[PDB]
């Protein structure tokens, strides 16, 4: 990435944030199309200003646009929820080539903490027949979207076979993660049970099942 | 209006893959046309123009030699043919439309592993408010995505497929959830139904107290 973005940015509902993009006198300050793009998880980019100041029909008011020396910058003038996404810059600079920047992620902060809600399933019939074993444990409705997981075997912590998903926004805007946890047939029916554990904002809350 | 782009790819090392890219409700021939790729978590990175109605291409420095752009205009498609593959070549490739990039293609993700596809294995998550919760639980598939239904689609409320974890194995798995009454149970028949494109796979599997 030829143009340097800051990797994140944040701000509360209301607020003016600007995201910088930024060159030097060859391109940014010599050249004029400017296009920023906006990109929810796992969807196309989105063009929302070309030319540096223009937005595309239909995009808010609230999006604008700047140059000025070898920096171009985009400004969100009144911070909305549905603003998060990762924004990207990018530039012509003559001869067919365009450059993009690396991207910055934008976070809107303000909404209420929500404690997760944890299931937790044991081994099925079918795959201890298989010789295998599966503890899932799924986690949702969470905000802030970070957790931390641990297993324990009886009271004892779980060192091995913990796999754990980052989490990643529900369409209700609360959080979803779940963790896996491989055991032999032999080690799930040996112990009493087994927990999952989960930890939010210093909160630590769980499930136990038993063979 | 449109751009739609060809169904994803899993290929070897040092082989070659071509994905198109087809136009609808525009003249294609007034708009060049830019390949951009996105590697997993990373940035944009763009590849290439190929123009509809002059001939001209340029590429990046980064793909020079190894990419070839060109169009079809009996069928509004452009295609992009990337050679001499490589692991960090795996990313989701987009078409994009024109001197701006306004409008994209839904992305082609091209996945570059010397692993071969696998289909997953599906096992049942028995429900043990007055309701209960029961699911699927799709292990060990390459590579993304699958997804789930249940009862063939006639059962939509209540539905949780999570996203999938990658394991220390290297293969996906995830699991799909829905809360039903809990006096349904054993009068009411549950199915999971996953499909897995990558594979051409497809499995049903019944749920049971």
């Amino acid at each position: 990435s030829a143009l340097t973005q800051p990797p994140s940015v944040s701000g509360s509902p209301g607020q003016s944030v600007t995201i910088s993009c930024t060159g030097t006198s060859s391109d940014v300050g010599s050249y004029n199309r400017v296009s920023w793009f906006q990109q929810p998880p796992g969807t196309a980019p989105k063009l929302i200003i070309y030319e540096v100041s223009n937005r595309p029909s239909g995009v808010p008011d609230r999006f604008s646009g700047s140059k000025s020396g070898n920096t171009a910058s985009l400004t969100i003038s009144g911070l909305q929820a549905e603003d998060e996404a990762d924004y990207y810059c990018s530039l012509y600079i003559s001869s067919s080539t365009w450059v993009f920047g690396g991207g910055t992620k934008l976070t809107v902060l303000g909404q209420p903490k929500a404690a997760p809600s944890v299931t937790l399933f044991p081994p099925s019939s079918e795959e201890l027949q298989a010789n295998k074993a599966t503890l899932v444990c799924l986690i949702s409705d969470f905000y802030p979207g970070a957790v931390t997981v641990a297993w324990k075997a009886d009271s004892s912590p779980v060192k091995a076979g913990v796999e754990t998903t980052t989490p990643s926004k529900q369409s209700n805007n609360k959080y979803a993660a779940s963790s896996y946890l491989s055991l032999t047939p032999e080690q799930w029916k040996s112990h009493r049970s087994y927990s999952c554990q989960v930890t939010h904002e210093g909160s630590t809350v769980e499930k136990t099942v038993a063979p | 209006m449109q751009l739609v782009q060809s169904g994803a790819e899993v290929k070897k090392p040092g082989a070659s893959v071509k994905v198109s890219c087809k136009a609808s409700g525009y003249t294609f021939t007034n708009y060049g046309l830019h390949w951009v790729r996105q590697a997993p978590g990373q940035g944009l990175e763009w590849m290439g123009w190929v123009s509809t109605n002059n001939g001209h291409t340029n590429y990046a420095q980064k793909v020079q030699g190894r990419v070839t752009m060109t169009t079809d205009t009996s069928t509004s498609t452009a295609y992009m043919e990337l050679r001499s593959l490589r692991s960090d070549d795996t990313a989701i490739y987009y078409c994009a439309r024109g001197v701006d990039l306004d409008y994209w293609g839904q992305g082609t993700l091209l996945t570059v592993s010397s692993a071969s596809t696998k289909g997953p294995s599906v096992f049942p998550l028995a429900p043990s408010g007055g309701t209960a919760a029961l699911g699927c639980l799709v292990k060990d598939y390459f590579p993304e995505p699958v997804t789930v239904s249940w009862n063939s689609g006639a059962l939509t409320s209540g539905v949780h497929t999570f996203p999938a974890v990658l394991q220390s194995s290297g293969l996906y798995s995830l699991s799909s959830v829905v809360t039903v009454p809990s006096s349904s149970l054993g009068t009411q028949t549950y199915i999971c139904n996953v499909n897995h494109k990558p594979s051409n796979t497809k499995v049903d599997k019944r749920v049971e107290p």
